[PDB]
């Protein structure tokens, strides 16, 4: 009820969407509302809020998160590029010697 | 699967009243409720 | 989301998904490109020697 109270008076940007996701959490019964609740909690925990109830919410969720942070850390190589820019100077040292 | 076979006549758990009573509109079927 | 009821929902669906994730993993070669950028430096080592 209070969810609805604050719904519609909220900016159509992010806040409407987090309150919205909170609605997607609260649902009654039937397979549809259960699966919409599933992806609901899914994005809640993936976005760092839900603080899982942890029945299946590690394998299907926490592990997916850890996978996406691993995707967020390729970047040793991006930090490599700037060294090749750096040691082309050492090719200028090859010119020196 | 969480669903028990329960093969016998008249068996159940006494923990069945966890549901609380409430009422709503007149709906023609569960398909039509969720719809 | 669906968590299939799985009568035909593997062959027509799950397998299509696996196909598109396989399409999501060509990228060993994209990770190759940055090494060619890396070992052009080893051509600068060719200049060294």
């Amino acid at each position: 009820a209070e969810i609805l109270e604050l719904l519609g008076k909220t900016p159509q940007g992010t806040p409407e969407y987090q309150l919205l996701l909170l609605q997607y959490f609260t649902l009654l019964d039937g397979k549809g509302v259960e699966m919409m609740r599933d992806y609901a909690n899914k994005q809640l925990i993936q976005m760092g809020v839900k603080k899982p109830e942890t029945p299946e919410e590690q394998q299907w969720l926490v592990e997916a998160q850890q996978a996406k942070q691993g995707q967020q850390d390729p970047a040793m190589v991006q930090a490599q590029g700037v060294l090749l820019q750096g040691q082309a100077e050492l090719a200028k040292a090859q010119n020196q010697t | 699967d969480l669903a028990t076979g329960e093969k016998q006549v008249l068996n159940d758990i006494r923990g069945r009243y966890e549901c609380y009573t409430d009422v709503g509109p007149s709906f023609q079927s569960m398909k039509q409720q969720n719809r």
